[PDB]
């Protein structure tokens, strides 16, 4: 009977992070999954842009990343269907043509202001080849404060999992967990919400089968990373894949078995705690991100959690090319974009109409 | 998706009527409103339009100079509709009345208030528009 | 690109046990966590009789212990409020005065017959004094098997965890879980929903603060050992302690407070998957434990499992008392443990109401 | 800045075993690892005794048992080769024609009584199929005491990995790992040193290559477990299998190779504070074990422990044959018994020389 | 039997790091801890120059910097006893007196140029106030390579564990261990032998007891990491604290008592394949730091790796002193760093000697 | 919770009662139901008892031997109700009448069937009774 | 192993004789010791034996009956050498004379003691002997 | 830390004498070294060096000029130990003579060689010298 007076915080079971923003972080992630609502993802790199530019054949400049973002965030109307917005970095300090800073403007209509505040994918080295991490943890508390500094409440990481040969390394599976637990404590500590993106990316000939249990088996360890790194489960979301064939395999999969498979696998791992899922819309088209967003809310598996949207592609493909980066193509893409938003909104609700969408 | 208008109809010069603007499944409050109308032959025109609500102060308005002082714009969000109440109508506001959204954030940051503009360039969702005649025969 | 053919039970994300029972096992979680029903756990061994005899001076014989199992399995009308029965081994061989075995005489009254296949605690040795292991998965398959083969569809496993200054060894919540999930598994394997059973303590001076925190530490290792083994998450329960203040803090908290406690601390750690939780009553008084589980029952909390109870003396103190180990007790018995039933029934529904209860 | 008070053992770095026999443990490894002797390994179940016997067709009875471990525990002078042997649990029970049990027989010639205290494999479960896990953790308290409590001062426990398909499942090497911690900590609290045994088998079409990344990735996993459970590192002592091809992968290893390939394994795992390696010969002919053993006290790789053998087949095979289960062959197979014990402790010493073997 | 085609490198056992460099890691590792021979450390960062330029009343710009390591890099001889050096990022950048950079000046005298690569402290956030981790994995790679790139061949990165009320929270002893793991890995795949320093510090009230423990669970943990990231056993030294009393616990602790806690806990934990293990001198005095090394390599228990030095201070602090910032007292600066070097190269061989310390350093 | 007996009162010798125990709080479905007789000095004693109706069953039933032929107990599961109807009423018959409910689940596996015991051990709930007079003038 | 005797020759009845057994290659101190004669024409018999050494009290050694009180054995465990000094030879006596050693462990733990067997049973290491020759002339 | 000079004596003009530096401790392969002179009442000064040995072409040396043509300094680097050979040794030539270390690194990289200097600013750990005498008797 050796005894010894220590800090509570010195003992296992008290490793929970104590952050003043605990209450506001709660309250943004309700504000986030609030019902009938989901997230524009608006942060694709300049790299992204490219991609994005090349069918339309406008060159990616700074001016026009800022007028393919103001064609979305400028549109009057889509505070009704998205409750966040996720920023890349060089669009938090662009101004609107109203005079204000794209945050400002999204703050003044309602919708959380966040962004994407990971450096980028690089090679894992350990693991088997084609596997990656994801960098910038470090200056990353200090990015962090800045961001909140200029009315962010959220932010988003993305860590991908490559499958090859119907399996991924446990070096990536730990690493990437361990990033993703890491890069949620220091979120909440300055005071944004974090997305935590473990992405089992679609690429490849694997079944679903084989997406289910790799993503079951990702997404148990990520989990138990946030455990240990003493994440407030209350103040976090999930931005996972849908459990779907890969896109290389020739296996196809209704909107039923879709959201079957997704929400029995999320069942399986994510705590009731966490106020929501956004699912990411990665390979899918337009239309199936909807019907399977719709499918999840119409499942009679346990889902305690919020099943909401946060889309990139699936929401500005159309826009983008009825928008051509012309003015006299931004009624158009304002159209389309609103239409994606609607229907979104609609599958949040598990009401959305596959008839009433393939219209136009 | 449509607005829908109505509150149209034939009255003598000097008389009134009251459009409305309705949206089944869209929250106005989002958005300015405008009153647009056509006479046969003409181009289409702006009458009036009503920016989001400023909280205090209201929304802002605004009208074509041929019909200030006859013609009131107003809008209840709670029951998601705009109106123009039409009086002392003449013979040349006979036209048929459509109304749209504007599609553009209207915001006006340096003097803190939205506002709304007649022009129709960024407007979008025109109903099927009501029509009203103004005569004596 | 140096390439083998491996098995895919070779590979890590492969390792969910493949039973034959899936499909039962589902349905027995569910039958046991039926609408305002709950376990009673009648599994008390030969020493822990001993125990429940000390007050009425019964002797501690195979009949006594018969007739004190058969004062509640052979009461009219409990399966309006019990769903299964945990029963000990030596029971499970013991005939109602119907005839019937009590497995037999429990399924035909629709309640799902369960055994305790534990084989008791053990002191640790690694980790802080005072702290135990549970032994018994040595012939664990064998003996699991026969238990299914005479009609037994649900089995318990209990483990403890004793806060000592505010906290318990890492030794015992890693050793306690890979226990409890290996358990688990091999319980699947031969048809029987595993009833996990992590209990931490009442015993002690600590807060309702330092529970929770105890709490949520051991049950997410629990869990997480659990999915490191396989459990098929849909065809198992948890039977862990409300989150409350210890025995001699001097505490007390309201059952709203326990509510918010224990449900805020499940909601952290248990996959949804799982079907149900079935508390444990260990050292709360009969009333305290419907008082509580009611409170949860009326939780704004996310709670997507059932939430019911798994109750030993909170059914039977009452009953054992008025009973007194004499025949002339038995029906005084059975209206005490009938009444107890039906508050923890109408707990489990949201509806229990105190006033009725005194 | 809210403190409490807590027992040095609730905390993670305080995890150590702490048993009264730690002075003894030391003093008995350091005796088992002496320069120039190895174990006899006289372990075999009734059933590997069959096996022994099936060639020279002596019927298995305990009477017959006793004599074939009789042929080498009488035989005079092995003490100066071997310095302790595993007993079966029949044998630590029977006594030699001394009219002495076998272990005050072999606490009078100096050589360390030992026990072999697992229950036998059996099928893992969890993983893939063909891997195996070891019983004999319940009850294992009591039994390690009532051997020592008759002289013995180590025990000895083996798990398996099977290789197949290059692999093996991460269950298995998660599981055997722990099992293997487990006992080597009860084992010490009751006196005995634990020898750990985690065989990777030689069983199956695999190479060397396989043999040493199956090899380390186990061992490495053990040791792990090892310092989680709180072993006496000082007080333990490892039986693993060398690193060779897979008996039926047609690929042959020179003893240089194979002394290579399995020192440097060691040394990328297993603590130097541990004093003793004892290699099981598990497959390997009686020349092989003994080249193989004197290859790696030839090794320039680092191995601070002692490298020895703990052989059974490897000691006995000729010694059987020429023995043939009569009393007139007694002589003629302890000469042969004798003679594998000093080619062992030559092998020891890295002074063996093949061609006085032949 | 349902069964896949799918890469060694995705099976668990198949996950040591492969490096082109790995024969030139080993090679340098054995030449680093050749007998008799150990490491200067000279990599302090600008903050702490003005620390050791405090006393002496010397300005911290680069080019005083620079003087101070050429005090040492200039000096001839001390290849007898230095196998490799450590170099700040400044310095390996900066050019001798000889017309080279420093580490070319370095491979020319047969010692080994190392480079620290972490980019410092900052607080943990998890676990307890006061417990910090280490910075600079973003872009390590791409640094990694320019240092190698100028001749540099092995590297050093240091993480700390403060004790504090007896103990360190879980959160520190697996965030850091990770993090020490992951840039070893790193580092080899780059052709630099990774110095990992898991620093137990001295600071504090705790007891050799403590240290003790504390220690032996932090390098367990250390290990089990560089296992799981898949470390080339051969090609890495560790750097970690001896077992001592902390600075401000009162306690006496002997040379012989300190070695006797040292080595047994690195007995323990550390894999012989590893080949050497250079001691940081942290909090000793120069003195102690030749005494406690010179005991560990007196130590009766199983030490099967080299157990040398890896010193700043205690190499350096009579140098800087002597040297008083001027060129007039480079000799007595270097006689002083050259007795320090023979010293400590002395207690490597378990033949130093206290008596002919004090009288050598005497004069 | 009691049963609450009635259907008492005074009769000549030849009549008829009916008598009725009502269940308040309870689910009777899950019972045997017996009724019992307490006469002027002498102990309480089984007239007649039910036993459960499971399904495809029906229910057995037992009459004390003073009373076989001239008494029928009979229930209503629905309106959780217990029925004794008293023919040809006898002097001896007067007593105060009770029910109550078994407390044992009276299940005989041997014969695969419901039955009753007119023996008071397992009983419980007792109502307060209802008091039974036959006599002339 | 061998042993290796060693001390034969010719010598005339009433005479003497030492043979020595020496082990180059083995530590005999663990050993019971036995010399053995072959005469012509017989088989191999036990001649003497010396058991291991007894603390305290010293070996045990055994003798044939036809050799007792003529012959002596003794063993000296640093020389690592058994001696047998045979005194008063008669023509009997000629053979060829081997050492050997005992493989059983001798000890008899009911009387504390190692002891020796002159039976050949369980000897083994014979040397190649050596040859006494006990004649006239 | 000393060097020790030997080697010294009395001798008359034109005679020689073989001076030795040893070091028990130092690898002197790592140091130029440098032979020095002090003569009655004057300044100790250099009269030799020799520098870290070249690879493929040797040590380079230096020579005062009074001392040039007269005197060899050599190395081996094996014995540890340096030697000036100095002949036709005139009366100047009388003095104590030590040996010395340079401390500096030198080396000259625009050129690829060490190379050594007779300047005694940057030489240490000297030795207690040897006293050479030149005169006629």
């Amino acid at each position: 009977s050796r005894r010894v007076e220590v800090l509570l915080t010195q003992l296992p079971a008290y490793n929970r992070l104590k952050t003043p923003y605990e209450e506001e972080l709660i309250e943004t992630a309700k504000k986030m999954t609030a019902p009938g609502k989901g997230l524009l993802a608006a942060d694709e790199s300049t790299g992204s842009c490219s991609k994005r530019f090349a069918g339309i054949g406008l060159s990616n400049t700074a001016e026009h990343r800022r007028q393919y973002r103001a064609l979305m965030l400028e549109c009057a109307g889509f505070e009704q269907y998205i409750s966040g917005v996720i920023l890349h970095d060089e669009t938090v300090y662009q101004r609107a043509s109203t005079g204000e800073t794209f945050p400002q403007l999204l703050r003044r209509r309602g919708v959380v202001p966040g962004i994407k505040t990971d450096c980028g994918l690089e090679p894992l080295v350990e693991g088997a080849d084609g596997e990656q991490m994801t960098a910038g943890l470090d200056g990353y508390v200090k990015r962090a404060k800045k961001y909140y500094a200029v009315g962010c409440r959220f932010c988003k990481w993305r860590n991908v999992y490559k499958i090859q040969n119907g399996t991924v390394s446990e070096a990536v599976v730990r690493f990437n967990a361990e990033t993703l637990a890491r890069y949620a404590v220091l979120s909440q500590l300055c005071g944004l919400v974090p997305i935590v993106e473990p992405e089992v990316m679609i690429d490849g000939t694997h079944d679903i089968e084989t997406c289910q249990r790799v993503s079951q088996h990702v997404w148990a360890e990520v989990v138990s990373a946030l455990h240990r790194h003493g994440v407030v489960w209350e103040g976090c979301l999930l931005k996972p894949n849908m459990v779907v064939p890969g896109a290389e395999s020739g296996q196809t999969a209704t909107a039923e078995q879709v959201a079957e498979y997704t929400v029995k696998t999320l069942a399986r791992v994510l705590p009731p705690a966490l106020p929501g899922v956004t699912f990411l819309s990665g390979g899918l088209s337009e239309v199936m991100a909807s019907e399977y967003l719709n499918a999840m809310n119409n499942s009679p598996l346990p889902r305690p959690w919020k099943l909401t949207f946060s889309y990139a592609r699936a929401l500005q493909s159309s826009a983008i090319k009825a928008w051509g980066g012309k003015s006299s193509g931004v009624a158009a893409g304002r159209r389309a974009f609103m239409h994606r938003a609607k229907m979104n909104s609609l599958a949040q609700l598990g009401r959305y109409n596959r008839g009433d969408d393939d219209k136009d | 998706v449509q607005l829908q208008e109505s509150g149209g109809g034939l009255v003598q010069p000097g008389g009134s009527l009251r459009l409305s603007c309705a949206a089944s499944e869209t929250a106005l409050t989002y958005y300015a409103i405008g009153w647009f109308r056509q006479a046969p032959g003409k181009e289409r025109e702006g009458v009036s339009c009503i920016s989001a609500i400023n909280s205090g102060s209201g929304a802002r308005t605004d009208y074509a100079d041929s019909v200030k002082g006859r013609f009131t714009i107003s809008r209840d969000d709670a029951k998601n509709t705009v109106t123009l109440q039409m009086n002392s109508l003449e013979p040349e506001d006979t036209a048929r009345y459509y109304c749209a959204l504007d599609t553009t954030d209207r915001y006006d940051s340096a003097n803190g208030r939205y506002y709304c503009t007649i022009s129709s360039d960024t407007y979008a969702y025109w109903g099927q528009g009501t029509q009203v005649t103004v005569s004596s025969h």
